[PDB]
């Protein structure tokens, strides 16, 4: 009951955001051809940082410069 | 035990594969594993994901949305007469014909064409390219003759 | 369909040679420009989630059996809504017996 669950809240919508940003990138990519080795922002800007995800603001730089992918995939799938 | 297809060891099936030497057509369950190249590279899953999906079976099917048979064929832009709603696709075919000037339209085209539309979110998704597409076509099918829109 | 105007009765295709001619068993034809040339078509994910829960869709607001939730009407301002989850896609639809339709369906 310490842990603040407001706290616990948004830490999850920024998990489950990038876990399912992730999940769905697991072999695409944001700028398509999966290409998950080195090429352009499909997998990694160096380090394990796209599953670790405490390396902290590589996720939160990558993630919002595709969020709006994200977000326009995500309709497309809901139909 | 699962029962649903690829998957099918529900019961008696795969005993009765074994002992009644059903053959490769029969089997409702097979499997294969597959050890990629050299033991260094082996112990990565990255680069063990990305060669899963190059192995993988791709057919035409699953990376078109539409296709339509149309009863037309074509003599160049000298003769047109196409599909009403189709008929839009000289619009690219005129870029098609003076970009790839190597394979004009043959002598012997019949008056049949089917015009299929390609699921671009299922080429990003498995990076199947319009170049590799058409090449792979035209080698496997010779008796038909290809066009295709600019896929950029 | 092509239905003869004489016999009422259905016409071959009969593609001759560089057109459709339509032919009946009486002997009538009556040809084909344009808009016939369509042989055949197959389009994929369609006919599905538009066409085959249509009439569901607009009676669910009046099934007794149907699953609500507690969600504000935009319309009507009910205190809940009738959810609805179609396809293998799992798409959820909110309902009401106002004829609010989420936009979705
Ligand atoms: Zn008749
Ligand atoms: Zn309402």
């Amino acid at each position: 009951g310490q842990l603040n669950i407001k706290k616990v809240q948004t830490a999850l919508k920024a998990s489950l955001e990038f876990n399912t940003f992730y999940a769905f990138y697991e072999s695409r990519c944001p700028k398509g051809g999966l290409h998950d080795f080195q090429d352009k922002k499909c997998v990694k800007c160096g380090l394990f940082t796209y599953i670790i995800y405490d390396h902290l603001s590589q996720p939160e730089l990558v993630h919002d410069y595709y969020n709006n992918y994200k977000d326009q995939y995500d309709k497309e799938k809901m139909s | 035990r699962s029962v649903a297809g690829g998957t099918n060891k529900s019961g008696i099936v795969r005993p009765q594969e074994i002992f009644s030497a059903k053959p490769v057509e029969a089997e409702q369950s097979s499997e294969m594993l597959l050890r990629l190249k050299n033991p260094e590279v082996e112990t990565n899953k990255t680069y063990a994901q990305e060669i899963a999906n190059s192995i993988e079976l791709i057919t035409f099917e699953r990376l078109i949305l539409q296709w339509h048979l149309l009863y037309e064929t074509y003599s160049s832009t000298k003769k047109n007469v196409m599909y009403p709603d189709f008929a839009s696709d000289v619009e690219w075919m005129t870029d098609f014909l003076e970009n790839h000037p190597l394979l004009q339209p043959p002598e012997d085209i019949a008056n049949w064409c089917i015009r299929l539309e390609l699921n671009k979110t299922t080429m990003i998704l498995k990076s199947i390219s319009l170049e590799s597409i058409i090449n792979s076509l035209r080698a496997k099918h010779p008796n038909t003759y290809i066009m295709h829109s600019v896929e950029n | 369909m092509k239905i003869c105007k004489a016999c009422s009765s259905c016409m071959v295709r009969t593609y001759v040679d560089g057109n459709i001619i339509f032919r009946c068993s009486c002997g009538e034809s009556v040809q084909g420009d344009s808009q016939n040339l369509l042989v055949s078509s197959k389009v994929y994910h369609t006919g599905e989630m538009e066409d085959k829960y249509k009439i569901f869709i607009k009676n669910a607001p009046f099934d007794p059996t149907n699953c609500q939730i507690k969600k504000d009407c935009p319309n009507c301002h009910l205190d809940y809504l009738t959810q609805i989850c179609i396809g293998s896609q799992k798409i959820i639809i909110l309902v009401c017996r106002c004829g609010y339709m989420s936009n979705r369906g």
